[PDB]
């Protein structure tokens, strides 16, 4: 502690009293300098740089200070103690005076809190064992992993708020420069206070070579801190390892234990904070459940009990194998969960994903389309029947169809889409199956696509000026032209229908068939984007006959489209929205 | 230590001849660090809170980095970005309207 | 215990005069928007203030640059851009005031002052100048700067000194432009969408459900570059702040109290437009919406004229600032261009307020809503446990899926659907509440001076100091060289020594900013390096090239006889960082297969970039052979420094070229 115990600085200015605050460390300011985070979170740090020991600044980190946050050059530190401000208001003086040194006087008395003592005696004593990679020294590093960081911020960020519970802003503050994590959003170190945390992690990856000194520091540091401890198959190990830790690294006299049992540290007072097993089956606070994915009822009890208790985080740090991964207890919780499980994978979703997470796989041991914008987009879906003054006046329509039957890529995808502000909305949707050996399969492309337009166009009356269709030649330009021919006869029965035209090369003949090619690559990364902004959306009251009978239409375009890297349904999607050179009459 | 405010005192003297003659001098100590108190009256009437003054100085600030952006450049990438922020946030209010106007 | 160091005192004195200079910034970035007429009656304050600036960057100047090239510091950095802004704005606003009662035009002066009519002065060319090919970007954005600050960190192994010295000078200027208000941080340069550095490496370590990172840098605003600073303003603000004036006649108050107390006695139109499902007749959100508005509205205006009447009596003028002079403009935007930007008398809090008590109203949703916590803590619970037909039948088909869509958004998919309004919430806040700025730009921008700084003053401070004998001037260095070479290329890696050659390459080919391995709860080099490679967005066919680069008589003698580091050959930045990676590989094992078959000393192959200044000037560069990264003189072996440790009058070093001819000097030095 150095900053805190600075002079005056007398430092007068003009504002008014009725706007200046007061920095620590620092005299009397304008009140603009508390909003401008440029020198608030410089004024703060600067300060709890000195609450910050000497065994937490790092490895190379200067002579006697934190040289990459107070460095002064010996040529600044000279023109700068030639600087003299106003120093006084004769009548104004005291009260400045009072006022700071108030401020710095809470600070020194936060700095002699013997539970700030105690969190301290545990973080510096964390820090400086690591130094040693926590061998048997009674007190070629010991680098943590990234969960075996997690879980120490989840221990720490914990106990802080729990044992100290008056200096939630400062602590906070501390906690961040102590993990050299700070200009750390609130919101994360808020989460880091949260309870009843999961970590899943890979065997022989370390889970046991950390917790038994997070325990035994844990223990020695805190005091009157129980810790619980719970596993299937009769800790022993764990507890023995505990025990000899403790016994190193402390007075052996202060340690008693019975085997399998509640380990207790002693002090000089009668704290005497204890391990109680819960193996073999109050308040605990820590309650670390090593296996989570094996549990047998009657022994869950005392864990859903404990929840309903206010200063219990149970940790669920729980081994995985990758051979049965998907745990039947703890990896269907990331389906209804909220920053609650952290799962520690190098080979990640996909198959291969691992050449991402390759480098942060340890040491020793040697999706086009966002989820969230499809969540999104099944989640939230317009009426259209209701806010029809967004729609444009013109349909598109895509056809893409397969002249087989009996086969899983034989379905005819067919998308009724439109503009809606400056977005794009789907109106009905098919995945249309030909009956085999029917003699009429383009009729019956053409009456599944006429039977939907016919329902988008009842269910918005008046809305459209035009409908424009295009049906994908592809496959068949004769069978595509059939299709065009029995929608334009069929339709004759307000709006006026356009097909797209094709002059295929060499010819002079215009056709109502599209040749899908060139233009593929330019409709999917434009879909893409745009989806992915969430600009594409569904009708609430998106029409289908053929997916009708088993899923919901948004639900199974949705399973196409993420196969981005059967697709008649995603193409004919991209392909109506890019739709939506001219098409006529 | 006399100050820098009880030093000059008169008519414009253009700001460059005030730094000439007074502070680019070799022969001065450069003492009284003191600065001043520029925010008006009729300014403190109307806003008066760090916190008022603070809100119309970002409304202002956000009305005239529209008006800059409403010879041809016609592209000026912030204007494309600042379109884009405004279409988006759009969309997003409307949208977040209408998804609790959806869950009665 | 009296004394304190005085370095501490001058720090004091700095962080005062920082505030002083921040508060001198805010009175410039009002008097901007004031009226002109009363710009001529604080022009006096405003000269004063600008001298005052002016005498105070030459005390600090020698001193500001002696620190820009010895181990910049966040503190040093914030300062500079502020009074550099400073100074500039003074003179700016002096010669936009001057100008004025020339012309006598406020319009004018507004469309000078406010930067209507400049030419987008946010725009500005680096040239990063690197080995093997000078790739050069543009910064116009602020995560624009900062993903050029990521960028120069990770190929920091390449490009040499003077060129980052001189990128990072027009970065610094054109920082000073940006982040120079330091408080409001104009909307034309900040995109949220962009995450900078620190929301990976507060995604990394917060909860992750699956979710593999790459997946969740798309959904955040990132709240770091430009915070929010949550300003609330009272309803009845100059009320409550009249009575209680600085510097009124009591009569005069008396009679403005009164005048107001007299005078006390948005596109809401455009509302129809937008896309507003469910029910058409009867209470609705977007009513209540418009609802809210109005009376947003109502309030707004009232406070604009109770001011308007209690200038006209206090002052006896209506004063023109930047939101009355420019009425015109104003007034006519839409609905959105009139939410985005307004609401002088109300807070853009009190906006989000009013959204949400017409959104939240009257309804198992709102309890996942109010407090996720108990939400997960129940899921804990249960896991722990555990042409007539046509239309007839469409308007059939039409209820019973919006019975069954009505069906999920009440019972399943509320994980979607609470993720969703919060990102949706989130996303209203951070557009509508006022952005400061941010404390990531200087960090990292100091971050990655610092390094390039020390390897420049590690240069140029090793010059002399004792016997500089150097090998890059090749008498017949050759024949100690070769002979070396072939007695190191004999002998096996020995692959019980790999776990700390993979170290000690990650701890080389790693960047000065992300330390994450000397944080006294140090991580391995591995993510050291993952951070400042999947930051810069990096192509996963190199990123298993950084893993598996070191496991496999050739690829250790990969170095021609004099040309170590030198790319002359190679362009590109791929291909120039391979070459780096193998130069700096076959250093390792040079370094390692020396200690394993000579017993003479130790080396421990250090980098510059180390080393912090002690509480004055003083370095104390320990023994050893440094990398260096300059392609003129790339390996420098201290053999011997001093007893203190800094480079004084006993420190011999060795130049060199040539990694085997440093490492036959070593051994004929020691
Ligand atoms: N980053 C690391 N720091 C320290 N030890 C590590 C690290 N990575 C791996 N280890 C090693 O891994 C082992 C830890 O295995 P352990 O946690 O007992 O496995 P399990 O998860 O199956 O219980 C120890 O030998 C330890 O030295
Ligand atoms: F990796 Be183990 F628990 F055998
Ligand atoms: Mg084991
Ligand atoms: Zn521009
Ligand atoms: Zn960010």
């Amino acid at each position: 502690g150095d900053a805190l115990r600075v002079p005056f600085l007398d430092f007068a200015t003009a504002t008014p009293k009725r706007h200046q605050t007061v920095v620590p460390g620092v005299g009397t300011l304008h009140d603009c300098c508390e909003h401008s985070p440029l020198f608030s979170a410089v004024a703060r740090r600067l300060l709890f740089n000195s609450l910050v020991p000497a065994q937490l600044k790092g490895r190379d980190f200067g002579g006697d200070h934190t040289a990459k946050l107070e460095f002064l050059a010996p040529e600044l530190v000279r023109a700068v103690a030639r600087l003299r401000f106003k120093e006084c208001a004769p009548a104004d003086v005291v009260p400045q005076r009072n006022a700071y040194y108030s401020v710095l006087n809470t600070f020194q008395a936060l700095h002699r809190s013997e539970a700030f003592r105690q969190l301290v005696h545990f973080v510096r004593d964390f820090a400086q064992l690591l130094k040693t990679s926590f061998r048997a020294s009674s007190l070629t590093y010991g680098t943590l992993e990234l969960f075996q960081k997690m879980i120490l911020m989840h221990a720490t960020y914990f106990l802080a708020a729990v044992l100290l519970g008056d200096h939630a802003e400062q602590v906070n503050t501390f906690l961040r420069l102590v993990f050299e994590i700070p200009l750390f959003s609130d919101a994360a170190v808020r989460h880091f206070r949260q309870r009843a945390t999961v970590f899943l992690v890979p065997r022989r990856h370390g889970k046991t070579w950390f917790l038994v000194p997070l325990i035994a520091l844990s223990l020695a540091s805190f005091r009157g801190i129980k810790i619980g401890y719970t596993a299937h198959i009769r800790t022993e190990p764990v507890f023995e390892e505990i025990d000899a830790c403790l016994r190193g690294w402390f007075g052996s006299a202060r340690v008693d234990h019975v085997k399998g049992e509640t380990i207790s540290f002693s002090f000089p007072d009668g704290s005497r904070s204890t391990i109680v097993f819960a193996s073999s089956h109050q308040d605990f606070n820590l309650l670390f459940v090593d296996e989570a994915n094996f549990i047998r009822p009657d022994a869950v009890q005392t864990i859903m009990g404990f929840l309903n208790q206010a200063n219990c985080k149970i940790i669920f740090v729980s081994s995985t194998n990758t051979g049965k991964a998907s745990t039947s207890f703890l990896y269907n919780l990331r389906g209804a969960a909220d920053e609650l499980l952290n799962v520690v994978t190098y080979i990640c979703d996909d198959h291969m994903p691992r050449v991402v997470t390759h480098t942060n796989a340890t040491a020793c041991s040697c999706p086009v389309l966002t989820k969230s914008a499809g969540e999104r987009f099944l989640l939230y879906r317009p009426s259209t029947t209701t806010n029809s003054g967004l729609m444009a006046p013109d349909l598109y329509v895509y056809v893409d169809p397969a002249f087989t039957a009996n086969t899983r890529a034989s379905g005819t995808g067919v998308a009724v889409v439109g503009r809606y502000r400056d977005d794009y909305i789907i109106f009905a949707l098919e995945h249309f199956f030909l009956r085999a050996l029917t003699g009429s399969a383009p009729a019956d492309i053409a009456r599944c696509v006429v039977h939907s337009l016919t329902q988008v166009l009842a269910l918005h009356p008046g809305a459209f000026r035009g409908v424009r269709v295009a049906v994908e030649g592809n496959s068949s330009q004769d069978s595509a032209v059939a299709i065009a021919t029995h929608v334009h006869t069929e339709m004759h029965r307000g709006p006026e229908l356009l097909f797209y035209h094709c002059e295929p090369p060499g010819s002079a003949v215009l056709y109502p068939f599209f040749l899908l090619n060139k233009q593929k690559t330019p409709a999917f990364e434009h879909f893409i984007k745009k989806f992915n902004s969430g600009g594409v959306m569904a009708s609430q009251e998106i029409v289908s006959a053929t997916v009708r009978l088993q899923t919901d239409p948004v639900e199974y375009l949705l399973e196409q489209l993420n196969n981005l890297t059967s697709d008649d349904l995603m193409v004919a999607v991209i392909m109506a929205i890019y739709l939506a050179g001219p098409p006529h009459t | 230590l006399r100050d820098t405010i009880p030093d000059c005192a008169l008519r414009s003297q253009t700001l460059e001849s005030l730094d000439a003659r007074y502070v680019s001098r070799d022969g001065a100590h450069d003492a009284a660090v003191w600065f001043e108190d520029m925010t008006p009256a009729e300014l403190e009437v109307v806003f008066p809170t760090t916190d008022a003054k603070l809100n119309y100085l970002s409304r202002t600030q956000r009305l005239a980095s529209l008006l800059t952006y409403a010879t041809p450049d016609t592209a000026c990438v912030h204007g494309e970005l600042l379109a884009r922020k405004r279409e988006r946030f759009a969309a997003v209010i409307n949208r977040f309207l209408d998804l609790h106007q959806i869950l009665r | 215990a009296a004394p304190v160091s005085e370095p501490t005192v001058a720090r004091q004195k700095l962080l005062a005069l920082l505030g002083q200079v921040q508060t001198y910034v805010f009175q410039i970035e009002l008097l901007r928007r004031c009226d002109p007429h009363i710009g001529r009656g604080k022009l006096p304050q405003l000269k004063l203030n600008a001298l005052q600036v002016r005498a105070l960057r030459r005390r600090l100047r020698p001193g500001l640059e002696a620190q820009a090239g010895a181990f910049l510091t966040p503190l040093s950095v914030t300062l500079e851009l502020l009074l550099e802004y400073a100074w500039r704005e003074g003179e700016r606003l002096l010669g936009s005031l001057e100008t004025f009662a020339t012309a006598g035009d406020v319009a004018a002066f507004f469309t000078e002052t406010m930067g209507l009519a400049r030419p987008c002065p946010y725009h500005q060319r680096v040239r990063l100048d690197t080995y093997g090919g000078t790739v050069h970007m543009e910064l116009c954005f602020l995560h624009d700067v900062e993903n050029f600050l990521k960028q120069l960190n990770y190929c920091h192994l390449i490009t040499p000194s003077r060129g980052a010295t001189a990128a990072l000078e027009r970065v610094r200027e054109f920082m000073v432009g940006a982040v120079g208000s330091g408080l409001i941080v104009p909307p034309e340069l900040s995109d949220p969408s962009h995450p900078c550095a620190v929301c990976f490496e507060e995604l990394c370590v917060t909860a992750n459900q699956g979710a593999t990172i790459a997946s969740r840098l798309a959904d955040r605003i990132c709240n770091h570059v430009t915070q929010q600073a949550q300003v609330r303003l009272d309803a009845n603000e100059l009320r409550r702040y009249l009575p209680h004036a600085a510097g009124l006649s009591d009569a005069d108050r008396a009679r403005a109290l009164s005048v107001l107390d007299h005078a006390l006695a948005y596109a809401i139109s455009e509302l129809q437009f937008w896309l507003a499902s469910g029910d058409r007749a009867g209470q609705t959100t977007m009513d209540a919406f418009a609802s809210n508005l109005t009376a947003l509205a109502r309030r707004e205006l009232q406070q604009e004229t109770a001011a308007v009447a209690v200038e006209l009596a206090l002052f006896g003028r209506r004063a023109e600032h930047f939101d009355r002079a420019f009425g015109s403009h104003l007034a006519a935007l839409d609905m959105v261009d009139a939410l985005i930007i307004g609401g002088q008398a109300t807070s853009p809090d009190d906006q989000i307020e009013a959204l949400i008590r017409a959104c939240y109203d009257h309804h198992p949703l709102l309890r996942r809503l109010v407090s996720p916590e108990q939400c997960d803590e129940e899921a804990l619970r249960r896991v722990l446990a555990r042409w007539g037909d046509i239309a007839t039948q469409a308007a059939a088909d039409v209820r019973e899926r919006r019975r069954l869509y009505a069906d999920r958004l009440t019972k399943r998919s509320l994980a979607s659907l609470g993720r969703c309004v919060r990102e949706q919430r989130g996303e209203l806040e951070k557009m509508l509440r006022v952005s400061v700025h941010g404390e990531v730009l200087p960090a990292t921008f100091a971050a990655v001076a610092n390094g390039f700084a020390a390897r420049a003053r590690f240069c140029a401070l090793t010059a002399g100091a004792g016997t500089v004998i150097d090998n890059r001037s090749a008498p017949g260095v050759f024949d100690a060289h070769r002979f070396m070479r072939a007695s190191l290329l004999r002998h096996q890696v020995d692959p019980a020594l790999l776990p700390s050659i993979t170290h000690r390459f990650f701890e080389l080919v790693n960047g000065p900013l992300f330390d994450h391995s000397t944080h006294s709860f140090a991580q391995p080099p591995n993510t050291a390096l993952y951070y400042s490679v999947e930051n810069v967005g990096l192509l996963p066919h190199l990123k298993e090239e950084l893993a598996r680069f070191i496991m496999g008589g050739a690829d250790w003698a990969v170095s021609e006889f004099q040309r170590f580091y030198c790319f002359d050959g190679i362009s590109g930045i791929t291909p120039t960082q391979r070459a780096a990676w193998r130069y700096i590989r076959e250093l390792i094992i040079a370094t390692t297969l020396f200690a394993s078959v000579y017993r003479c000393g130790e080396l421990e192959l250090r980098r510059p970039d180390c080393s912090r200044p002690t509480s004055e000037g003083r370095y104390r560069y320990p023994p050893g052979v440094y990398l260096t990264y300059d392609s003129d003189c790339p390996l420098v072996a201290i053999v011997e420094s001093a007893p203190d440790g800094c480079i004084g009058p006993r420190s011999v070093v060795v130049y060199d070229r040539d990694v085997f001819s440093i490492l036959y000097s070593v051994l004929q030095h020691l």
